[PDB]
RNA sequence: AAAAUGAAGACAUUUUAACGAGUAAGGAAACGAAAUGGCGUAAGGACAACAAAAGUAGUAAAGAUUUAAAGUAAUUUAGAU
RNA sequence: AUAAACAUACUUUGAAUCGGCCAAGUCUGGUAAGCAGGACUGGCGAUGCGGGAUGAACCGAACGUCGAGAUAAAGUGCCAAA
RNA sequence: CGAGAAUAGAAACUCUUGAAGAAGUAAAUUAUCUACCCGUCUUGAAACACGGACCAAGGAGUCUAACAUGGAUGCGAAUGAGAAUAGCAGGAAAGCUAUAACAUGAAGAGAAAACGAAAAACUAUGAGAGUGUAGAAAUACAUUUAGCAAUAGUAUCUUUCAA
RNA sequence: GGAAAACUUAAAAGAACUUUGGAAAAAGAGUGAAAAGAGCUUGAAAGAGUAAUAUGUGAACGGAUAAUUUAUAAGAAAAAU
């Protein structure tokens, strides 16, 4: 509804109607949608196949 | 839109007033930072008076 | 808050007007409290000091009472007898005494603050009938819609009201989101911190129940 | 905000971001639009390139209230009622009642036939009209109507 | 006061930094000035076939 | 129970808050510095790994 | 437990021409002179502030005991690194007065924080006492 | 753009401040409602 | 040394949403997370998307709506932009997400029997983008530019910023 | 730069790789994975002991002179007089 | 064939600049010039470092703060490391 | 003799120095190495080129008006209407309200008279969405559909002697 | 044409008497919370004086590295079965 005493305005909608990002990403997760969570891997230091016989 | 009921007190007995009163949808509005910050800063102004030498 | 457009809250203006002050109007100024003594008797709260009025001091290093030698309008200060210091070659000066730090013990009183003293007597009880005029109204009004209730709850005790009813809105989820840097990570710190006197609290508890 | 100016990120610098050879010096060509045909006129000619010389017929002292002359395109008409008054006569035909656009009470003096029209008989009132305006008018089913 | 007239020194240097811009695919592909009875014939084909194709979405 | 970042100690009859602990209900405890277990000992005819 | 704290440069980055003027304060100003001895790096004055001198991100802003700065002004600030004093130190104001400051190293001690200015605005205790 | 100012005359001279707009407000007004005291349907 | 073509600078691409508006900060952070997961070309258009300037956001209307929507009947038109009313022809049926609605064209949808979504009850409905229609504004219609460029020219000369006496 | 993680930790997140000279000149503010990061002077509006006495101050403010510490630096911090 | 996704194509807005100087298995005027003027490239300007004793341009090589190691130009009677 | 693979195997330490001052850091002096006067115009200055004896304080891209681009913002065929001005509470140079003249825009061409836009478009490439198979970890191939932005080319339409 | 120059203290209580001196003054004494002592709130830099310490053949100053001197400055726990 417009605004009576104030001409011409109205309140706005937010960008997004709810304001949270859990529901979205539990439906995904139900969905089964989304990859599991991933953890780097530890990268191995440079040796010297040479003389490191290992 | 619900919109929940908001309790009136009373500021001498302090009992709640029996009948609730919906909460006015000014209350759902967006709340932005920055477009206050936009008003205020302009707003804070206009109290100002004049000076020069 | 002032609303008088003719008078001025400014600093410096009011020095200057004190400073410049003729005469006429340093009388007013220099101005003492009566004694319990004298204020029963007359239902006078303050006059003007006048000379060979007998005062007490009571702020200072010196509590000593005496006679007003000399009352200067120019310096806003007066002189008592008893208070004086010797000026190192042996000759003794008078102390000067703010007016505002004495109180009037025995006063001086020819003919004319007789007429004072009656006019500033008369006004104390006309001001009294004009507050207890209007403090019976605003009574008046306030039993008219709280018959059951008295006036003389405002100067009691205040019970506050202990319920806690909460409100649903959907903006608190967003409360974290609305706030800047600085005043965020002040108010998880005050969380923080008042968890751990919590915590405490809890704590201490256990040991006291053991 | 003279606290986000580029004079704050400057000092220091000793030449305030102007250069060392070619100095900030009082002018740069001229006061104004000077040198409009000498030594900016390959500025004048690159981004003004008619700016210099006389062109049509002088007029003493115009009426510019003579040319006041608002126009409104056909696709635009059925807006100045509004589109629940338009679904509210869609049905209509020749015989019985059908709304009359009046332009000049909204200001629009001029109709001109730009866009397409609802298939829906119209009354549209003004002071002038093209031909493609009441072309499209009258073969939606309308009729055109003058006024003053 | 004489100075130097003109030297191409730093001037092929300058002309590779961002280097020659290649006209597009569009730039040859313009008809402007061409047949004019080879103009007539394409436009005559393509009026052809755009009434051909109108006509058909009009049916359906 | 106590937090783990808390160590209670003895007020000397000082100001405390109200969260605090008295002194009654308050056993101190002795600082540890050393915790790193001590060489081993092994039989006297066999020899050590170092 | 506590980190080996390594400094690039211990020195003091000194303004150009600084020890020959007493106008030229010692306080660091890039030398932006066109024929400038320092800022064209020769060699004997080549000695400018960069960001390669920066020191450990782990060890950075750390005091010699191993702990960190946290100034108060009251027992009440005390309260915002009690969770914390294996990581933090607490550090009185300088315009904090002597009455204020014994209710702050009291409650310190009791709140097991350590105290860089336990030593500081002490009464006339040190001769004859 | 070419720019048109006429600023090459003196312009500090022909500045008009308008200070006293909020003041103007009160003056009208309190003329407007003291002629309705003064005879009512003279501001009629 | 090493003899390089260029140096590193910073990538001329927008990563994050403009501006401190607290919601479109969220979108970013809903569909980050999208993209990164689910691996999406979809997410990760909207995701770039969301974080372009308002210059290069421009707007559709319900008349581009209704004719690009019109062999997609059951379908949901997708545009990362605010949605205008075009008052001069019919608002069809359709269910429409975008950033902001007009006033005057949400009530245009919402009678016509259409629903005016947002972009978190799109990424909850299809959030891989299932019944989609990527929809974006023209760039080209601004009157900036006509300006650009030098108005001498022989080919394709700029519009003239008008001025002192122009005739 | 790319991967990973992400309502709040904290060091302006974690990992890997490449890179780092410079006059004139450019890189305004804001922008969670931040479209360079910061120090200093003064003034205005708020915040500063969350249990009803709520930043520091005659148990010594500002300033000054020095001794040490933090920061690559701009500077900051504290002791003594 | 080879190389190229922080590739490629750009768009907009704008700064400073158009006194230049040097080298050469190059040229023209001149007896010649550390003279005057050009073609191609690399430099100095805007540039420190190691070497040529010293040097705007030569030789090696272009610079975040450092530790260790092979090296470059060039050196190895003393100054001076060999 | 023997790789793979299966079965059994084992590393937890010493000495010295330090609140009689350890490690580090600072200041002063000495020794080796190293170091030309800053700012400025200039192709080129440490320059026999100019300013500078020393210290403190002051000291130089500011304001007003018009236009454009660009980053954040509100509204959107509208936007503004703190145009004057008229009211409200409160006493207020602040705040709020005013179906409003007008400004920019929605339509463009022509010197002007006189005019004033659809074949409800076409072509090319292009953003997205599925399905199957496989490697097999990610990911790669085949097929169905969609055709936004942008660029180019077109048919058609308004105005002009001329697009 | 046209300057420069603000400030003791809460209160003058603005030292008051002796000795030396031609005098000005100085040394005591005294007032004051404090000389803040009238050239009076604080009291910077340039320039001097005194005291302590160090250095030395035609400039001085700065940087890296060590040596000497001085200063700062790290602890009260505790082993094997």
């Amino acid at each position: 509804k417009m605004a009576q005493g104030k001409s011409g305005f109205r309140i706005a909608h937010a960008q997004m109607a709810v304001p949270d990002m859990k529901r979205v990403v539990v439906a995904a997760e139900k969905a089964k949608l989304l990859r599991a969570k991933i953890v780097l891997p530890k990268v191995p230091k440079r040796a010297n196949p040479l003389k490191n016989w290992a | 839109s619900l919109r929940p009921f908001v309790t009136i007190y009373d500021g001498i007995t302090g009992e709640a007033e029996k009948t609730p009163v919906r909460l006015p949808a000014v209350f759902l509005a967006p709340i932005r930072g920055d477009v206050v910050h936009f008003v205020y800063r302009n707003q804070s102004k206009n109290t100002r008076q004049p000076e020069g030498v | 808050m002032k609303f008088n457009c003719k008078v001025s809250s400014n600093p410096s203006k009011a020095r200057k007007a004190l400073y410049t002050a003729n005469a006429s109007q340093r009388a007013l100024m220099m101005s003492a409290r009566l004694s319990k003594e004298l204020r029963e008797k007359y239902n006078v709260i303050a006059i003007p000091i006048h000379k060979d009025d007998e005062v007490k001091i009571i702020k200072g290093h010196q509590k000593v009472a005496g006679k007003v030698t000399a009352v200067r309008r120019s310096k806003y200060v007066i002189n008592i007898d008893k208070l004086t210091k010797t000026k190192a070659n042996g000759q003794t000066v008078p102390i000067a005494i703010r007016p505002s730090n004495v109180i009037i013990t025995k006063l001086f009183l020819n003919k004319d603050r007789e007429a004072l003293l009656a006019k500033k007597a008369e006004s104390r009880k006309s001001y009294k009938e004009l507050v207890a005029k209007r403090n019976e109204e605003v009574a008046k009004a306030f039993t008219a819609v709280y018959p059951a209730l008295n006036m003389d709850i405002f100067g009691k005790k205040v019970e506050p009201i202990t319920e806690k009813k909460p409100i649903r809105i959907p903006s608190k989820k967003m409360a974290e989101k609305l706030m800047s840097k600085p005043t965020l990570r002040a108010y998880k710190t005050g969380i923080k911190v008042h968890k751990a006197k919590n915590a405490i609290a809890a704590y201490k508890a256990a040991l006291a129940k053991k | 905000a003279t606290r986000f100016r580029q004079t704050r990120r400057r000092r220091g610098h000793v030449s305030m971001g102007y250069g060392r050879i070619g100095k900030h010096r009082k002018q740069r060509g001229g006061r104004g639009n000077a040198g409009g045909q000498h030594h900016r006129k390959t500025w004048f000619t690159t981004f003004h390139p008619d700016y210099f010389g006389k062109h049509g017929m002088r007029v003493f002292h115009l009426k510019a209230n003579k040319y006041y002359c608002p126009s409104i395109n056909v696709d635009s008409l059925w807006s100045l009622v509004g589109k629940d008054v338009q679904a509210q006569y869609k049905n209509a035909k020749v015989g019985e009642e059908v709304p009359v656009i009046d332009c000049v009470k909204h200001g629009y003096f001029k109709v001109l036939g730009k866009g397409f029209l609802p298939k829906q008989p119209v009354i549209v009132r003004a002071r002038y009209f093209s031909e493609k305006a009441q072309q499209k008018i009258k073969a939606v089913g309308g009729a055109c109507e003058l006024t003053a | 006061s004489k100075d130097k007239n003109r030297s191409s020194h730093n001037q092929s240097h300058k002309a590779h930094r961002n280097g020659f811009y290649k006209p597009k695919k569009s730039a040859y592909m313009s008809t402007k000035g061409m047949n004019v009875q080879v103009l007539k014939n394409t436009k005559a084909q393509r009026k052809f076939a755009l009434a051909k194709k109108l006509e058909a979405k009009k049916a359906a | 129970s106590a937090p783990q970042w808390f160590v209670p100690v003895k007020a000397g009859d000082a100001k405390v808050p109200a969260y605090y602990p008295t002194d009654d209900m308050i056993q101190e405890q002795k600082k540890k510095l050393r915790t790193r277990k001590g060489a081993k000992i092994t039989a006297l005819d066999k020899p050590a790994w170092n | 437990i506590k980190p080996k704290i390594v400094k690039k440069y211990t020195g003091h980055f000194k303004r150009f021409d600084s020890n020959r003027f007493l106008r030229v304060k010692a306080s660091w100003r890039v030398p932006r002179g066109i024929d400038n001895r320092l800022r064209r790096k020769f060699k004997g004055t080549n000695l400018l502030p960069k960001i390669g001198y920066g020191s450990a991100k782990a060890t950075r802003n750390m005091l010699p005991c191993g702990l960190y700065k946290f100034p108060v002004r009251n027992t009440t600030d005390l309260e915002m690194i009690m969770m914390q004093n294996r990581k933090y130190a607490a550090e009185i104001s300088h315009a904090v007065s002597a009455k204020k400051r014994q209710e702050i190293i009291q409650r310190a001690k009791i709140l097991n924080i350590r105290v860089l200015n336990a030593d500081a605005r002490i009464k006339k205790q040190e001769v004859a006492q | 753009a070419v720019s048109n100012i006429h600023f090459c005359k003196d312009w500090r001279s022909k500045v008009h401040t308008w200070f006293k707009q909020p003041f103007r407000k009160i003056r009208r007004h309190q003329t407007r409602v003291e002629k309705a005291k003064a005879v009512f349907p003279a501001t009629i | 040394a090493i003899d390089l073509d260029r140096h590193h600078v910073r990538k001329h691409v927008s990563k994050t949403a403009r501006g401190n508006n607290a919601y479109m900060k969220l979108l970013v952070r809903l569909y980050g997370f999208l993209a990164r997961r689910t691996q999406s070309k979809f997410a990760k258009t909207i995701l770039h998307r969301l974080c372009l300037s308002r210059v290069n956001r421009p707007i559709v209307s319900t008349s581009k709506l209704a004719c690009l929507m019109k062999k997609h009947p059951e379908e949901t038109a997708v545009c990362v932009n605010t949605v205008t009313y075009d008052s001069r022809y019919p608002v069809p049926k359709m269910n429409v997400c975008a950033l902001k609605f007009t006033k005057t064209a949400e009530a245009a949808i919402t009678k016509a029997g259409g629903k005016c979504l947002r972009f978190d009850e799109l990424a909850l409905k299809a959030p891989t983008g299932r019944k989609t229609v990527l929809i974006r504004g023209k760039r080209n219609v601004r009157e900036a530019l006509k300006h650009f460029g030098k108005v001498c020219a022989k080919k394709n000369p700029a519009k003239q910023y008008k001025g002192k006496q122009t005739k």
